[PDB]
């Protein structure tokens, strides 16, 4: 996994590159992750 | 309906495309928000008719 962009939460457009088994789900337009960004698991 | 942009902080990079509308400040005191002095709406209606 990996985010780019300039910042996060809103407010700019964010590059969001995350990786698993089988997704690559890319997103340019919005995603919520906080201060301390990681994907929870269980 | 349409808008163009007349005051940026540097030159675009070709192909880029800046959405976002905030508060545009050339001076030492802040805007913070508020429209202000020496402070302008970036976005400027062409106005048809």
């Amino acid at each position: 996994g990996w985010i780019f962009g300039t910042t996060l939460d809103s407010k700019t457009q964010s590059l969001l590159i995350v990786n698993n088994a089988t997704n690559v789900v890319i997103k340019v337009c919005e995603f919520q992750f906080c201060n301390d960004p990681f994907l929870d698991v269980y | 309906n349409y808008l163009y942009r007349l005051l940026r902080k540097s030159k675009l990079k070709p192909f880029e495309r800046d959405i976002s509308t905030e508060i545009y400040q050339a001076g030492n005191k802040p805007c913070n928000g508020v429209a202000g002095p020496n402070c302008y709406s970036p976005l400027q209606s062409y106005g048809f008719r």
